């Protein structure tokens, strides 16, 4: 049985596996805004942002 | 009020948000733009025994 699919890869630095990779692919996950946490969002930068 | 890149046509005086809220000025005396953000905020948690 092959299960190289569905265990971790040690090469990606997440450490998720291939099919895991792949659902977090397909899933357009806004940053909601904990990840932007940098003061240029106060700033007049890029486009106006939701 | 920071300098903002926004070309306000010349019957133009205030820019709106989405929230109908004034997000850019003109100046009356000189005539640049002028984009205003609020001020720093956010909240508060108290960590505890
Ligand atoms: C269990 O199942 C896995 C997955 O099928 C088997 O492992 C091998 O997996 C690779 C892909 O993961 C199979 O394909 C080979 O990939 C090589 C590497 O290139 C890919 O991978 C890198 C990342 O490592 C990517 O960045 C890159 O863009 C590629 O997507 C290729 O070099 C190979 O090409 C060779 O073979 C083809 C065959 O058509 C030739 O045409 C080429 O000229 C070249 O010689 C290949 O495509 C690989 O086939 C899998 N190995 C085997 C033996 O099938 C495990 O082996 C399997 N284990 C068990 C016990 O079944
Ligand atoms: C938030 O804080 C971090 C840490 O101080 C800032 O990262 C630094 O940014 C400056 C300029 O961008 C770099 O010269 C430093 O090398 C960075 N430090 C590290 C440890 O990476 C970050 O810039 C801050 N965010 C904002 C919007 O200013
Ligand atoms: C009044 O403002 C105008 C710009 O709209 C400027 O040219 C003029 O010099 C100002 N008046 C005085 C007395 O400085």
């Amino acid at each position: 049985f092959n299960f190289s699919q569905i265990l971790p890869d040690p090469s990606k630095p997440s450490k998720r596996s291939f099919i895991e990779d792949l659902l977090f692919n397909k899933v357009t996950l806004a940053d909601a805004g904990f990840i932007k946490q940098y003061g240029d969002c106060l700033g007049d930068i890029a486009a106006r942002d939701l | 009020l920071t300098e903002s890149n926004k070309k306000f046509l010349p019957f133009q005086q205030f820019g709106r948000d989405i929230a109908d809220t004034t997000d850019a000025v003109r100046d009356p005396q000189t005539l640049e733009i002028l984009d205003i953000t609020p001020c720093s905020f956010g909240g508060v948690s108290v960590i505890t025994p």
